């Protein structure tokens, strides 16, 4: 995985770049995953130019007599099983390029060695093949390139129309070629020979290495593309690929000509994100821009509202903001041109790019830095790409471009701020027009029309507009599903969020706002391929939640323009009248925008008692899946009133579904109705809707991030969501490209919802709404699963031990009528029962269940000890949480009580990470996200946290700890498999285990995860419990657990893979017919979790984050932890009846054992209710059961999986000495960029021989030369000395702790210390202990997430200390942007030099000042004395040389948290 | 407003055992404005609530609780009677101790149960002083006939609702005095005849025919009753 | 693949009910792979049925053209998006097929419902 | 006991720390020298020679949560009950067998009545 680029400064092709790229591609055979077989790969490719001399010498032996101007070359793959296939794709891409008056000159059999392809990818291996083109008419070279492109578009089209699978035209042009394949990385030149003549030569050469997740091999999508080498991944697909089809219809231009006809579908069917990214590129690339121009049009640079960037490119950044949609995802780009080579990263940033300048005038590029062999003595500049920044090289004029120069020769070009101001924005516009309701009785008809509650709608609303944030929920879901409640339901609840688990991580909109921009435009869309001022002229709005008096202004802005729709059907129509008024309201919006008018409105405003509202999804969704089928919505933007919205949720999913602004006016009159009596207190009515607005943009921000997408343009109408109980054909035709992986209701059982609740509403004379039992248990209805009579019979059973009571307990859960899934699942068999004394022992089941994780901060340390000292008694596997362990239990207790915890969770704080905390255990775990909130992770509440768990966490006492969304350490599938690397070095006998969140699609990650050498996978359901987390996460995030384990189950046997991983789940799991059925469905392990509480104590008050649990499970006042009644006999009580009643069921059954019942799925049958009118609930795909052949179905091997050793083994042998007798040592190696976790296995012993702080610093002392690989010196224990001359790639300091590292240039380079890149992104990651002394500049997110380390840079990126919580910083030289996000301990010194720190730094929760007190500055001084003591820093040197003056230079930053709880005050 | 963390329980009051030997009125007196104001901010709004689900009418106690606390008793005094009829005298005989009082989870807690009948009996008091009720009197009557015998509180009941929904009720009893056993079976010693007395004139006043001092087993029968009417209803 | 899976029994679906029948369900036909041979086993296809009802109360013969245009439609339908292996062998109310790569000896033992009485 | 006699030796361990249950008949010699630390829990009834050379241990002996029969009026365990015993507690509900409790010196046992010698 990685991709990579060489050019030639000045310009003049050569073989050295060629043998290069070579040479570079001959050694990334680290990052990508590794095959037993040693054949099999991912895919590989190269991109050159064309070497003329070799073709014209070709040509010439055939016989011809070589032309004298450039020649042309087209590679094709052809099927090769057949042959009459062949012959019908060469005589059409005859006939084609004949239909030009062309001159064809032959073809080309490709020699190649198939011997090093595996078995897997040879059986799918295409026929290569080239041909040769010439230039008999004497145009152009650019008229040459356009007919070649338009030929490979018609070719592309005809071979369509005639079904011919398995035909790929690489790359036809006369400029490059590309070669790619199917094999490995390093037998490239192995399989290719041609690259192996001194006649190949090329003054630019890119290369890529790519990542699969499937083990199924598939030629024609392998990088590089016909224009392009991309690496990461695309968040947004269907919503750029849905406007692009919108686009389609306007785009023109005179450079094509008739044959622009032949161009109508740009981008193809089934072919990857990058593809579709590559072929739009293309498109848009042939109609005459620059590269430059177009990349930064695509993927734009985020636009913030500093001072720090000029007003030209600001206005630059509009207009490409207001042309096209952007395409936001990691993506680290290296595309060329005929005439440009650019190389740049996306909005984030996320992934790495790292560069070198020879004196050769060589630039060399790539997601490494020790790839290629350049001595010191040729290097002038090494850099690195930030935020959206660009290198460019022009080979005509032969010249460089960086990032600034680079965006003011763009800018020259066109005058854009003469074209941006032809814009409007929708603030003075309402603002001077704004200066120029409704009966109690109608009000409630009207709400319970649409059924609003009364506690609840004041329970969720009224902290929005006395607050302005959403509440917050404390506890999991259990009401049933939508398609199975009884009561009314509204259309949002079927739609679930969805969120991205590891292809690519979430963007923390808590503390990367700046990236983040909610705009909307009005009148923008026009052709694609032309520029003029008439583009940029348009309506721009804010925000798009709109009030009444904005939407007023708006419509009557508009005009004549608009048309509005009734959105209303006869409630005395038969049974098929919302399908006809569906028709009807599509027939008269196609009317009208035909009719000129070029703005729909929807509204709903007429119900009454004669007619009702049709539900507002289904409306808009209609609407717009006509329009664009239809080829108007490009001429037409669409609005909508709605009358139910409430929540954010539901602005959510009306925005997703094609909408651009909406106004739910119901709330505004509730809201002032409110507001009247005089219960908000003195607040006026302004404040109130400004408060309301705000916290719905901040809940959509929200939702937005839970996926990666950071610009509103792309996820309007992209249809991110998923369907969970609505008919296949309903959703399939009225909506977006959605999946529904079961069949649901279809329109008669909505309409009779409808219809009902209608009748019920207005046709009776109703005073008060229902009281609503929705979010909280209530007599009237909304049934959930855990009741009253349900916990004391639970309570009673397990405390006084009477097995017949658990039994009735059984009985009286396994009554209720169907709530979930599996309730609707009855089981069978054919064989004859078997007396229950033959069902192996108790014991043998009861080691099965585990115990999931609780966070100590979330409940009592009484409570999480218990369930220790229990778990660890019965045999089982406890588990630990985040909030890590205290030291003092890691030893069994005088009463054999073992409170140790036996598996260990390394989540996405890393708060209590350190080398101790992982040597005691057996299993390592690793966190992505969980039933409850499964984009913004765990986060504890300001009051809870005490001064021990202050000391738990190495933080600041009463401070509010949230947890950062994404793994900064987990951005690509790459890097998880680097993770597990590190910790498999780091722990030598533990097991690791990764968790996710039932989801669709969750397939390609089962695979990706099991490829890459994990143990133990976790599918957690979507009704799991949590400490606290917001309503709408809880109700609407996430999806059933049955779900998830039978398509993992099904896509992880059909690759062969079952036979090396564990799938264990939980979520809901109360009886044993649960089990039963889990383990049928390919469980192997299973989780308890929130049943085990109640048996402790908990009554599920649902109050764990108010601090204030009336039993004392979730508290940590002092008080309330007294009235404890937990004991460790309790849980084992209920394993014992879980064990017993799993026994009994499996007696009954006809089995012995569950390990023979693994996989059976044909045990099971699917009953309905009869008279319910319920659609049935087609449940076959998930019972559906695939064979896996020989492979058991759940054959498991002994002992966790293997990996390669790193340099570390040589390490430990060297240093005999010291683990036998305790004496110095002192090393020196050579370490490449391919050597990983450098120095961790001997932490690691070094540990387990004498602990953490058991030698003084400097006993074992390492040099290494050269460029050490990523996560160097992972989790080095104090006492280790790690000196590296050369460069760092990434990771460096990963969980530091103790440790001691320091990175320099080596004496031989001619370099500044202080203007060059030494070490990449997040450095330091969670670091706790120790030294870090650097020489030279620092990566992206620098000393994110550090806590107690001391370190000395010179320079950092973007988003410096993001949330840090302790140590020392000593940054000399310029910072980055957004500096010190979120920071809440510790300190940092920047090195001033031209005042330039306040347009950057974050103001939130930190103060800046000049240094004060002397003894801050005694302490930086000998900061910055040791700092040139360790690597002797010329430039360091330097600073110290001034002290008089420079004392008065740096700028002192500390939180807004720390001032007050600080020894000696900072300010006299 | 959660409150339990610091405050304690306290009952409205009770009058010592040296004067209260002598009198036949009520032992305990009205609760104070801020006492209840206090005591009401007490529960914790225990989801899954215990306290609603062991009294055998099931009213929703913690949202007249929250609005006790916060105010506006006409709205709580509203969602009170709305499913509970009788209220000032339910709240006041039964048995709270094991009935609803007797499973609040702050008394599971061994924290003291909040006391839900007498906010109960404070949020019926206030109401009918200032005058916040009125008969629930139908419209559109129905039309037709329909009798109870018994005066005792199902029969009373019974009565209200069908009073409420637009019958013609006729209550029969052997009694003097109506309103079953409240105004001779339970001793005045724990509950003043003066608001049974007021809850029956309220109910006469919605158009309830009364027929009092009468027999079924003497004076009439069942085959007169049940043709005299549509149906019969036995509270006897 | 699965989603591929997904799509083909949406085409399906959204175009059987354009006509108004009544849609029971699906059935997974229950196989024995074992019997296969290697080249065959790698290009094995997922195997499947649909019961539909006639609920419109129509002649036979109306019911066998409109299956007959439903099979037509379906197959042009799914040409449209260029799907690859999906083939309906056959759809009507008189006559079933069971083929198949095996052999000719194994049938009854590829296709265990053949054996029921 | 042979194990935690090597390790810990005869009272290495307190009362109870290591427990186990069984379910429905012992066979003979239930318990064969226990030493202090081990506790042993039947349900159900135990055929004979049941604590046998006890020194230290802890074994119990019980009907059933579900037994509809009395327990003062019933055989629970066999004969030659505790044959030779040092020390040790030995608590059972029912009927003793025949020979209950020879030679015994220093147990402590605890029956609902017993049979001749
Ligand atoms: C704190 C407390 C104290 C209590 N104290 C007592 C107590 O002292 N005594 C007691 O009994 N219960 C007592 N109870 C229980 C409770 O008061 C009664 O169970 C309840 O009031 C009976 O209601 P009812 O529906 O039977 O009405 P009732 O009042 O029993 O209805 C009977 C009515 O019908 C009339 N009637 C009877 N026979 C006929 C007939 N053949 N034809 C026509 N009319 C007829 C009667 O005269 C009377 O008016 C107490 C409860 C509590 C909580
Ligand atoms: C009180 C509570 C605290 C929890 N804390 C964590 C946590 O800190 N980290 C985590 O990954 N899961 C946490 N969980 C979720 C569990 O790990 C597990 O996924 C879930 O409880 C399983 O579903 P269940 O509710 O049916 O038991 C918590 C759950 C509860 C109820
Ligand atoms: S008694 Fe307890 S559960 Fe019931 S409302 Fe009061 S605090 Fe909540
Ligand atoms: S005292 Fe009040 S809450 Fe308790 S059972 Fe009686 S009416 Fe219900
Ligand atoms: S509901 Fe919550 S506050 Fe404690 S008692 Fe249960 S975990």
């Amino acid at each position: 995985c990685g991709v990579g680029f060489i050019a030639a400064i000045d310009g003049k092709p050569r073989r050295s770049v060629v043998e290069k790229g070579i040479e570079a591609l001959k050694a990334v055979w680290h990052r990508g995953a590794v095959d037993a077989d040693g054949k099999t790969g991912d895919g590989a490719g190269i991109h050159v130019a064309v070497p003329q001399k070799f073709f014209k010498d070709h040509v010439k032996v055939i016989g011809h007599r070589a032309p004298d101007n450039k020649l042309a070359v087209g590679q094709v793959f052809l099927p090769r099983i057949s042959l009459d296939a062949q012959e019908a794709c060469r005589c059409i891409v005859e006939t084609e390029i004949l239909a030009f008056g062309y001159y064809i000159y032959g073809w080309r059999q490709v020699p190649i060695n198939v011997d090093i392809i595996g078995e897997k990818a040879n059986a799918t291996r295409p026929e290569i093949e080239q041909i040769i083109v010439g230039n008999n008419k004497g145009v152009s070279d650019e008229q040459f390139e356009l007919d070649l492109y338009i030929i490979r578009r018609r070719i592309e089209k005809a071979v369509k129309g005639e079904q011919i699978n398995d035909f790929y035209i690489c790359s036809l042009s006369a400029r490059s070629i590309i070669y790619k394949g199917m094999f490995l990385a390093e037998q490239l030149t192995t399989f290719y020979p041609d690259l192996l003549d001194e006649r190949f030569e090329s003054d630019f050469a890119i290369y890529h290495q790519r990542y699969s997740t499937n083990t199924f091999p598939t030629w024609p999508l392998a990088q590089p593309f016909r224009m392009l080498a991309h690496n990461g991944e695309i968040n947004t697909v269907k919503g750029n690929v849905n406007w692009m089809k919108a686009h389609e219809t306007r785009m023109e231009h005179p450079a094509f000509g008739t044959h622009m006809q032949d161009l109508k579908p740009v981008i193809g069917v089934g072919l990857s994100d990058s593809g579709s990214l590559d072929t739009v590129f293309e498109v848009m690339v042939r109609a005459g821009r620059t590269a430059p121009m177009v990349k930064m049009m695509l993927v734009p640079q985020a636009l913030t509202s500093s001072q720090t960037t000029p007003d030209n490119h600001k206005a630059l950044i509009q207009y490409c903001n207001s042309v096209m949609e952007p395409w936001d995802g990691p993506a680290a780009l290296a595309m060329t041109d005929g005439r440009w080579v650019v190389g740049g990263m996306d909005r984030n940033g996320l992934r790495p790019m790292r560069y070198t300048i020879t004196t050769d005038g060589l630039i060399i590029g790539g997601s490494e830095t020790g790839m290629v062999k350049i001595d010191e003595t040729q290097v002038i500049e090494k850099g690195r790409l930030g935020p959206g920044e660009m290198i460019a090289v022009d080979l005509q004029s032969g010249k460089l471009y960086r990032d600034r120069e680079l965006k003011d020769h763009l800018a020259t070009l066109k005058p854009w701020d003469k074209w941006v101001q032809n814009t409007t924005h929708l603030d003075e516009l309402v603002k001077t027009a704004s200066l120029k309701d409704m009966d109690k009785a109608e009000l409630r008809r009207r709400q319970q029309a649409f059924g609003l509650t009364m506690e609840d709608m004041e329970l969720i609303l009224h902290p929005m507009v006395e607050d302005g944030k959403e509440a917050i929920g404390s506890m999991g879901d259990d009401s049933p599903i939508a398609v199975l409640s009884d009561k009314y339901r509204g259309l949002h609840h079927f739609f679930r969020q969805n969120f991205s688990q590891v292809t690519n991580p979430p963007i923390d909109s808590l503390r990367e706002r700046r990236v983040m921009s909610l705009k909307t435009r009005l009148g923008n869309l026009g052709n694609i391929l032309d520029e003029d001022e008439t583009q940029t002229r348009l309506l721009q709005l804010e925000s798009p939640v709109l009030t009444t008096a904005e939407f007023r202004a708006m419509r009557d802005y508009m005009g004549d323009t608009a048309a509005e729709i009734d959105a209303t059907f006869p409630v005395d129509g038969g049974p098929e009248a919302l399908r006809d008024a569906l028709r009807r309201i599509r027939q008269e919006t196609e009317d009208a925008v035909r009719g000129g008018a070029t703005h729909v409105i929807l509204t709903d405003e007429a119900m009454g008692p004669a007619r009702a509202a049709i539900p507002a999804i289904l409306a808009t969704g209609a609407v717009h899946t006509h329009l664009i089928r239809s080829n108007l919505r490009t001429f037409t933007s669409l609005n909508v009133r709605t009358a139910e919205g409430l929540d954010t949720h539901y602005f959510a999913v009306l925005i997703g579904v094609g909408a651009t602004t909406v106004n739910a006016y119901l709330a505004q009159e509730a809201i002032a109705e409110r507001h009247r009596r005089g219960l908000f207190g003195s607040m006026p009515l302004e404040k109130g809707m400004a408060n309301y607005k705000k916290a719905i943009d901040d809940g959509l921000l929200k939702i937005m991030s839970k996926m990666g997408i950071s610009v509103i343009s792309s996820y309007r109408g992209g249809g991110n969501f998923e369907a969970i109980g609505l008919s296949r054909a309903l959703v399939a035709e009225h909506f977006p490209a959605m999946v529904s992986r079961i069949s649901g209701i279809g329109l008669n059982g909505i309409q009779k919802k409808v219809l009902e609740q209608h009748a019920t509403a207005y046709n009776e004379e109703v005073v008060a709404l229902p009281v609503g039992g929705f979010y909280r248990f209530r007599k009237s209805g909304d049934r959930h699963g855990w009741e009253g009579g349900v916990i004391h019979t639970l309570q009673q059973a397990v405390t006084n031990d009477s097995y017949t009571t658990f039994k009735k307990y059984s009985e009286q859960v396994n009554k209720r009528p169907p709530m979930q899934l599996r309730d609707l699942l009855e089981l069978r068999s054919t064989k004859a029962p078997v007396p229950v004394d033959e069902v192996e022992s108790i014991t043998a089941i009861r080691k099965r269940f585990i115990t999931p994780g609780m966070s100590m901060g979330a409940l009592s340390p009484e409570a999480h000890g218990t369930l220790n000292v229990a778990m660890n008694r019965i045999g089982a596997k406890s588990d630990s949480g985040e909030g890590g362990e205290d030291p003092a239990r890691f030893r069994p207790d005088k009463n054999g009580d073992n409170w140790n915890s036996a598996i260990k969770q390394v989540a996405s704080g890393r708060f209590g990470v350190t080398a101790e905390y992982l040597n005691q255990c057996r299993e390592l775990e690793i966190k992505v996200a969980q039933g409850a909130k499964p984009g913004e992770g765990g986060q504890l509440p300001g009051f809870k946290v005490t001064e021990m768990i202050a000391r738990l966490r190495h933080s600041t006492p009463g401070v509010m700890l949230i947890s950062p969304p994404p793994h900064h350490d987990i951005y690509s599938i790459e890097d998880l498999a680097q993770l597990i690397y590190d910790l498999k070095q780091i722990n030598p006998d533990a097991k690791v285990t990764v968790k996710l969140v039932s989801r669709s699609g969750i397939g390609t990650i089962a695979a990706g995860v099991a490829k890459a050498n994990a143990d133990i996978i976790l599918i957690s359901g979507n009704s799991g419990g949590t400490g606290a987390s917001p309503q709408t996460s809880i109700k609407f995030a996430g999806l059933p657990w049955e779900m998830g384990l039978s398509e993992v189950h099904q896509v992880l046997t059909l690759n062969r893979l079952r036979h090396r991983v564990r799938l264990r789940t939980d979520g809901g799991l109360k009886t044993g017919r649960d089990i039963v059925i889990a383990a049928m469905l390919g469980a192997e392990e299973f989780g308890i979790g929130t049943a085990s509480l109640i048996a402790m104590g908990c009554i599920m008050v649902r109050q764990c984050h108010s601090n204030t649990c009336p039993v004392g499970v979730c508290v940590q006042d002092d008080k309330l932890r007294q009235k404890f009644v937990g004991t460790p006999e309790k849980v084992v009580n209920l394993f014992t009846f879980l064990a017993e009643e799993v026994r009994e069921i499996l007696a009954g059954l006809g089995f012995r054992s569950l390990n023979e019942v693994i996989g059976r799925t044909d045990l099971l049958h699917q009953v309905s209710r009869g008279a319910e009118h319920l659609d049935d609930l087609d449940l076959n795909p998930r019972l559906a059961q695939v064979d896996p052949g020989e492979n058991a179905r759940y054959c498991t091997l002994q002992g966790r999986n293997e990996v390669p050793d790193t340099l570390d083994a040589r390490i430990v042998a060297d240093a005999r000495p010291l683990f036998e007798e305790g004496e110095k040592m002192q090393l020196a190696y050579n370490a490449r960029n391919t050597q990983r976790a450098i120095g961790t296995r001997l932490s690691s012993m070094v540990t387990r021989k004498f602990g953490m702080f058991g030698l003084q610093p400097g006993h074992i002392t390492i040099r290494l030369r050269g460029t050490a690989g990523q996560s160097l010196g992972a989790f080095a224990v104090q006492g280790i000395k790690l000196e590296v001359m050369g460069d760092a790639n990434d990771y460096v300091g990963k969980g530091l702790s103790g440790g001691t590292i320091v990175v320099r240039p080596t004496t031989s380079s001619p370099l500044e210390t202080n203007k060059n890149t030494i070490i990449g992104n997040t450095v330091l990651y969670g670091a706790t202990a120790g030294k870090l002394f650097a020489a030279g500049q620092a990566g992206e997110r620098f000393a994110v997430r550090n806590s107690g380390a001391t370190v000395v840079v010179e320079g950092c990126g973007s988003n410096g200390c993001e949330y840090m919580t302790g140590g020392t910083a000593v940054i000399l030289g310029r910072v980055g942007d957004n500096f010190a996000a979120g920071m809440t301990g510790g300190m940092a010194y920047v090195y001033d030099l031209d005042d330039s720190l306040p347009l950057y730094i974050n103001d939130e929760s930190v103060i800046f000042q000049r240094i004060e007190v002397g003894h801050y500055e005694s302490q930086l001084k000998h900061l910055i004395e040791e700092h040139v003591t360790e690597t002797q820093s010329r430039f360091a040197a330097e600073i110290l040389n001034d002290w008089a003056r420079e004392v008065t230079k740096f700028w002192q930053v500390v939180p807004k948290e720390m001032l007050n709880r600080l020894e000696v005050p900072v300010h006299l | 407003m959660l409150g339990f963390v610091h405050t304690a329980q306290r009952m409205p009051d009770k009058r010592p055992a040296a004067e209260r030997r002598q009198d036949f009125a009520e032992i305990y007196a009205r609760f104070s404005d801020e006492r209840a104001n206090e005591q009401a901010n007490r529960c914790s709004q225990c989801g899954v609530p215990f306290c609603q689900v062991h009294c055998p009418v099931s009213n929703n106690i913690p949202d007249w609780l929250k609005l006790t606390s916060e105010g506006r008793l006409e709205e709580a005094y509203e969602v009170s009677q709305a499913t509970n009829n009788f209220p000032e005298i339910c709240g006041r005989i039964c048995p709270q101790d094991r009935l609803c009082e007797g499973n609040c989870v702050i008394e599971q807690s061994t924290h003291g149960a909040v006391t839900i009948g007498s906010v109960e009996k404070y949020i019926n008091d206030t109401a009918w002083d200032q005058g916040w009720v009125k008969p629930r009197t139908p419209s559109r009557e129905l039309g037709l006939s329909v009798g109870v015998i018994g005066a005792g509180p199902a029969g009373l009941a019974a009565a209200e609702e069908l009073r409420a929904k637009g019958y013609e009720v006729h209550v029969y009893d052997r009694y003097d005095r109506m309103g079953g056993l409240l105004v001779y079976g339970i001793p005045g010693f724990k509950l003043e005849k003066s608001v049974v007395e007021r809850r029956v004139k309220l109910l006469a006043d919605a158009g309830v025919i009364y027929h009092p001092n009468f027999e079924v087993g003497r004076d009439a029968s069942l085959p007169e009753l049940r043709r005299k009417h549509v149906a019969v209803l036995v509270a006897t």
